[PDB]
């Protein structure tokens, strides 16, 4: 089989497992709240969701290490609250891909970050079968 | 002896070595250990017998911070294992591990940029990196090396890297390396939508040749390069990585000649005072380990310079081979790189071993995938993530990794071409 | 007449050439293995198909023999399996030009490369009539 | 005589050179080979006379390797060629050929690129290359030299060239030539989808200046550029070679002044000499031959030289002209350029004598289709596609020229108005 070159875009963590459901969202929410992690999350439509070099025409110089839409927009207790809130966002903007992020409060750095959410009107990714044709 | 003083209390700031001594028969060990000690003067301040060895001791000695120049680890080198590993009057002797005292650390620049800020550049969270060497080894033209690269990366591969000996030879120039990597790398961003990167070989004759490579990969935009540290040396490796922190490039290190050193347990220097001399040198990544069949060597040595190489605050365990607490004052992490036969029903254990902070490596260049480069990457990337989020659940790895993989290989074609 | 510069696409080899048959492409397989090479098959959507300089933004001192979509995406004993393998291809990838292209197994060099396909769907090419006006 | 030594056999290391000498009457052929050849001295080992010439010989000089400097032509030509065809006791003398040990040739950088890395950066694989010359010779303006440059690329020439004496003149700047050439080249990659390029003349009065202008093209991104080595000499060559390997720019090389040094057959240097020369100095083409009418000058001397600046490997054959085996240890190859008059139905012969790996160049500027520039450039594209296609197919094209050219005409309109 060949893996496809056509509408197969991809967003790191848990991106190659098939769509998560809420009892697999909630889980990983609860590892996140667990080790001590805060839970929030990140969304963003089709036009600022993939990585792009849009802005490398103001540098010079270098641009190791830049790119856009690194950032996405942000939209936390237990994993019900996320789920709820979940499904909060893909009630307020359906066509933008959800992200679940998670912050360690002591280093204040990200620890975690996994999409949880496609949207059905984007055709910019494939299915865990159509990934090969 | 004046240089053998058991009564002494290492000051903060003294630079401690742990020696293992086998004297001639003869040589009692505190003469041995005022050997190797011998205001400015090293002292032998405590010897250990070592229970269950013949005539094996471990000497303690104590550095004045004054003895080293800020910032070189050349010069720590030169002074520590210059002329001493010569003497007629050990059999064998083994540099086991040091004491860095923070005062020293602060004179080090360290890694470029560190775990968490390269997982920060990367945007990569909560999950292992996946790299692969492309093969075959030599021979493949730049042309064909860039498309082999586009191949392993497009499948969902994070990293890809030039072959230890691939610098500039006839068969592939490296500028024309370069320039078909940095468009294989962008390639295959502008497919998959994740950063996507290739170690790049810096390493070079002269110091002029390889700050030229990471010129030129500077200028092309592409993430990071390589070096060979131990064949390159440390005067060159602490170029590499004051540039690479000067231009935001990120540095893996592959330790070389490494085994020359380290493979004996009687002589040479154990990999962990390699590994914390690459540390306070610079690299973002360290090729750590290979997993022939498995992880080699014990697991608790392995884990041990693992933190010693990542943790910032490491206790004496020496059970892991922790002879003295490191305190690392806030420098960045050093990522291990565990590389090698990296076969997919033997990624559990591997994700149990390491956890999210690390980097595994398909050294042998995958391709045992029937169907392509690409799905063999996509099943690896497959396996890892289903590992992690197994992981995630309370799953225990050790005993559930075939079934995890089992239940991945359920949904997943191309794992199931690679689970066969 | 006048070489038309609209939807007049070319790609290298064999481009300036009638669309070439299944014998014809037979034949330039099996020049391929005679000469002891071994083909193989790239295909790209319209998107990716011709040269650009999309990727130029990123880099500086120069951007000399530097172009983006050179590359195209790989999909080998003879020229019939080569030939079902093409056609596999169009069913799989109807609307992606198709190109053979040849490895020397020694010298581990790219050796051939000509385009076989040319999606009917696209216009971006004339015809051996069409290209003059 | 100290200097003749027909029982010495030369070394790995010797630069070994085939002299072609006629002595003056009355002196012995022995004589005159000790006195070319005269630890560091120079030896005549082997004198062999001319079947079939008046008091023709060819003598065989060894030189030490230690004579020479390092990855210099200039040198190698002062000390092999400098007073040697002034003395009196020869009426004429030729320098037939040179071996190059692998020794000095390791000390030589070689071509920027060579043909394989060439067809790598511009996608072309499977047929030879196209070239055309901006014609009229002089007196273009900038624009027009462009709009000229713009309309032959556009038809499917892969190369076009300024003319060899087109520097910087009043009517033509060479920056102004530069800017309205890349817009040409970039117009008319946009329109076909090819990559394209045009030798832009770098020859200048010094060194500087030449740089310069090499700079500028690469500031431009342009692919190629063109000098003439041996009328700027090959100290220039050498730094325009180096530079072109440093920033990834092609280097096409003109011959100008050539026949001054290689017409005559008995006296001078012979143009394979030149060839190696340009060889070990730099350059990615080397403008080789002539076609008027056909390609002009014997077959089998043609097919040597243009096997000398190719092979990695070329064993002696004296029918060919080869007078020593030439390893080039894996030196990049130099494309062959044949130019003048390529007529369409001539297309067949070349393409059976050269093959893939040439450069066809219409340096008459074509014009000869009755539509126009871009047309004719699409004709003889259709012409070389085809003969490449039925060359592949096994057939004979040195008799089936005719047939096949024939056969594309019935499909190509823009070949049915050249082939008439």
């Amino acid at each position: 089989q060949v893996w496809t070159p056509l509408n197969n875009k991809f967003f790191e963590t848990f991106s190659y497992l098939p769509p998560m459901t809420d009892a697999e969202i909630s889980r990983q929410v609860d590892y996140i709240v667990s080790n001590g992690w805060t839970p929030c999350l990140e969304f963003a439509g089709a036009e600022s969701a993939y990585t792009s070099n849009e802005n490398c025409v103001r540098m010079q110089n270098t641009t190791c290490l830049y790119y856009d839409n690194r950032y996405w927009t942000m939209w936390c207790t237990d994993g019900g609250q996320v789920l709820r809130e979940v499904q909060a966002c893909r009630r307020a903007f359906p066509d933008a891909y959800i992200r679940v992020v998670g912050f360690d409060p002591v280093r204040q750095v990200q620890v975690s970050g996994f999409l949880v959410n496609r949207p059905a009107s984007v055709r910019d990714y494939q299915g865990p079968s159509t990934r090969s044709v | 002896l004046t240089y053998y003083t058991p009564d002494y209390q290492p000051k903060d700031t003294d630079i401690l070595a742990a020696f293992r001594m086998t004297p001639q028969p003869g040589v009692p060990p505190e003469e041995a250990g005022a050997a190797v000690a011998a205001r400015y003067k090293g002292r032998c301040y405590d010897i250990e017998p070592v229970p269950g060895e013949e005539n094996q001791y471990i000497a303690y000695i104590a550095y004045p911070l004054d003895l080293f120049e800020e910032g070189s680890v050349t010069n720590l080198f030169t002074s520590i294992v210059g002329n001493v590993f010569g003497f007629k009057a050990l059999r064998a002797l083994r540099l086991e591990d040091l004491r860095i005292p923070p005062a020293y650390v602060k004179t080090f620049q360290g890694p470029p940029h560190g775990i968490q800020v390269e997982r920060d550049k990367l945007n990569k969270y909560g999950r292992g990196l996946l790299g692969c060497t492309i093969k075959p080894k030599l021979g493949l033209s730049a042309k064909n090396y860039g498309r082999a690269v586009y191949e392993c990366l497009r499948g969902g591969l994070d990293f890809t890297k030039d072959d230890e000996n691939v610098n500039s030879q006839p068969f592939m120039r490296w500028r024309d390396r370069f320039l078909f990597v940095a468009e294989a790398i962008y390639k295959s961003q502008a497919e998959t939508g994740e950063i996507k990167g290739h170690y790049l070989n810096a390493t070079a004759a002269t110091a002029e040749e390889m700050l030229k490579r990471a010129e030129c990969a500077k200028d092309l935009g592409v993430p990071i390069i390589m070096h060979d540290y131990l064949t390159g040396g440390f005067t060159a490796n602490t170029s590499l990585a004051h540039y690479c922190r000067d231009n935001g490039l990120l540095l893996h290190i592959h330790r070389a000649m490494h085994a020359v050193i380290d493979r004996q347990r009687n002589h040479g220097i154990h990999f962990r005072v390699l590994a914390k001399a690459l540390r306070l040198s610079g690299g973002d990544h360290l090729h750590s380990g290979t997993v022939v069949g498995k992880l080699e060597g014990e697991r608790e040595v392995t884990l041990g310079f693992v933190d010693l190489m990542r943790d910032d605050y490491i206790e004496k365990d020496r059970s892991r081979g922790i002879y003295f607490t490191q305190d690392w004052v806030s420098l960045p992490g050093t990522m291990p790189v565990a590389s090698g036969g990296i076969h997919v029903w033997h990624m559990p254990a591997l994700v149990e071993i390491f956890g999210d902070d690390a980097c595994l490596q398909f050294g042998g260049g995958t391709l045992g995938h029937p169907w392509g480069n690409a799905p063999g990457a996509a099943a690896n990337r497959v396996a890892l993530e289903a590992c992690t989020q197994a992981r995630n659940e309370g799953r225990d790895l050790a005993r559930e990794g075939g079934d995890v993989i089992r239940a991945a290989c359920k949904w997943s074609p191309e794992l199931a071409a690679a689970c066969e």
